[PDB]
């Protein structure tokens, strides 16, 4: 189990750790977040009080460094940082714990959510998609843009999805026009797995991190990332039995896991409809079709 | 984006654009089986792709062998469509190729601009006018190209004849839908009125009959008379 410390909390927030949240008032006697199972990324999010906009947060994993938060008075956010000085942090650690300073992350044992939400995603791929190379962690926020956001505005700050278009060169082959349009199994196969994702576990990964940057953050682009690799798998008529299975699996904890009170502003009617009701894949959906047909009958 | 009555005037402007009108190209005759079922036969067909600016008439002749072992022919005959304007625009030379075009059916929009993709400054635009072009097909010399055809074939005809010598492309276009119309609504009574003259007659390199000016004013009148008389008829006023 590993540990992030807060230096302190000068500020009223509501704060996120994974799936979590917990309220801080201002000046309370908070310094972190203990019990952060080992194996998994995480992320850790803040709603400031007085200003809910912009939602903000870090991606971390601590079996690479030992990661603490302090609040900048400047630039007005919590911050993550890395300590460098293994000594001077298992010591600062074992402070507050003592003085049980610290909210445990509070998994209950037969709870395999974050595994399932998380399960093809790696912060060595989030770090391509979140471009910050002198940091072992990655900032996002509800306002960040992607790539193909600024093609349709600051470079540094962006979220470097791979960009997926339905109606573009890279997806449609010079002489293959209606075949490709209607059914996209080249563009998912030959040009997404085999030439830019590699296989099907680093496509998953940015569809899962997609997903989690929309709910976690509200952040626009993300939700349009994560229906656009839903809607390509589904608009094609040959995708591997694994994949589609796996693919059901991810949906069905995704679809679990959202409030029920934000599926106005995450979920996209035209998408579910087509992928549940009229796409290649309609009846390959089991799980996703039933959670969804259960809880969010309006949308459909 | 679409094109309606609030930019008209944009149709006979100097950016060279063509109307695509697809109602034409997949043709059938509906009949029963000697079991009793149904079934449909092909006929030829036509992709009708019209520059309303200076006339000229890029028809080409679909004929029914392109069917041939295809299934979901109405789907089909829209990418076909898109493929065959694609391939016109491919075949003009630079300063001829279209800035715009427009296409009077929404759904031929998506296979317009999958086959154009090539062309990135090309707008493909729908349109909110109703335009009559389905029945070009009344027109006897193009029904004529149309069903003699035996292998496809690209036909290019001035649809305005020797219009524009005496009146602005506003004027010939605005003949021209209201001909359209009037052989929409009611075909044989359209033609009784272009024909009732013997002494006018079709050039051998037009399609419309050579009315004085004086007797086009005398037509465009009956064929809104036409117009309003079936209206009539239809709705019971
Ligand atoms: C941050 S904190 O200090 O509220 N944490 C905490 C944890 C366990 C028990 C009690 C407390 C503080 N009452």
């Amino acid at each position: 189990m590993n540990t992030v410390p807060f230096t302190s909390a000068p500020i009223e927030v509501t704060i996120g750790i994974d799936q979590y949240s917990f309220n801080v008032k201002e000046n309370q006697p908070f310094h972190g977040i203990k019990d952060i199972p080992i194996g998994h990324v995480h992320v850790i999010h803040f709603q400031h009080a007085d200003n809910s906009s912009m939602r903000y947060g870090y991606w971390f994993d601590c079996r690479m460094g030992n990661f603490y938060i302090q609040y900048d008075p400047k630039d007005g956010l919590y911050k993550m940082m890395e300590e460098r000085d293994g000594a001077k942090f298992e010591n600062i650690v074992h402070n507050f714990k003592e003085r049980q300073m610290m909210v445990s992350y509070p998994k209950i044992d037969e709870d395999d959510t974050w595994y399932n939400l998380t399960e093809f995603v790696q912060m060595d791929k989030i770090r391509k998609i979140v471009r910050k190379d002198e940091n072992q962690f990655s900032y996002v926020d509800s306002s960040m843009t992607t790539v193909q956001e600024n093609e349709l505005s600051d470079p540094a700050h962006s979220l470097n999805y791979t960009v997926i278009n339905f109606k573009s060169r890279e997806a449609i082959r010079p002489g293959h026009e209606m075949e490709d349009f209607l059914d996209k199994s080249y563009y998912l196969n030959t040009v997404m797995l085999q030439g830019i994702f590699k296989n099907s576990s680093n496509y998953f990964g940015e569809l899962q991190f997609a997903f989690l940057n929309a709910m976690f953050f509200g952040n626009y682009g993300s939700s349009l990332q994560w229906h656009a690799m839903i809607e390509l798998i589904c608009s094609s008529a040959t995708v591997p039995k694994h994949m589609l299975d796996k693919l059901d699996e991810i949906l069905y904890y995704q679809i679990k896991t959202l409030p029920e009170q934000y599926s106005d502003i995450l979920l996209n009617e035209r998408v579910w409809n087509i992928c549940l009701y009229s796409s290649f894949q309609k009846n390959s959906l089991h799980n996703t079709e039933k959670i969804m047909e259960n809880k969010y009958p309006e949308l459909l | 984006g679409a094109m309606n009555s609030s930019n008209y005037a944009e149709l006979f402007n100097n950016d060279i654009k063509l109307f695509v009108d697809d109602t034409n190209v997949y043709r059938v005759t509906v009949h029963k089986t000697f079991e009793g079922n149904v079934a449909t036969k092909a006929i030829n067909g036509c992709i009708f792709t019209l520059n309303p600016k200076t006339g000229h008439l890029f028809l080409k002749i679909i004929h029914t062998s392109v069917w041939a072992g295809q299934k979901r022919l109405s789907q089909l005959a829209k990418w076909k469509t898109a493929e065959e304007v694609s391939a016109l625009v491919r075949s003009l030379p630079k300063e001829e190729q279209p800035k715009q075009i427009i296409v009077t059916r929404k759904a031929m929009l998506d296979p317009l601009e999958v086959h154009m993709l090539d062309f990135p400054n090309i707008a493909i635009r729908p349109t909110e006018l109703r335009l009559p072009f389905s029945a070009a097909m009344s027109i006897d010399k193009l029904s004529d190209v149309v069903m003699k055809a035996t292998e496809p074939q690209m036909v290019l005809f001035n649809i305005y004849d020797d219009w524009l010598d005496r009146i602005s492309s506003y004027t010939a276009f605005s003949r021209l839908t209201l001909l359209l119309r009037a052989l929409k609504t009611n075909e044989e009574s359209a033609k009784m009125i272009l024909l009732s003259d013997p002494t006018i007659t079709i050039k051998s390199y037009h399609l419309w009959p050579s009315f004085t000016d004086e007797q086009w004013i005398t037509i465009e009148s009956q064929m809104r008379d036409l117009i309003l008389t079936e209206y009539g008829r239809k709705y019971n006023v």
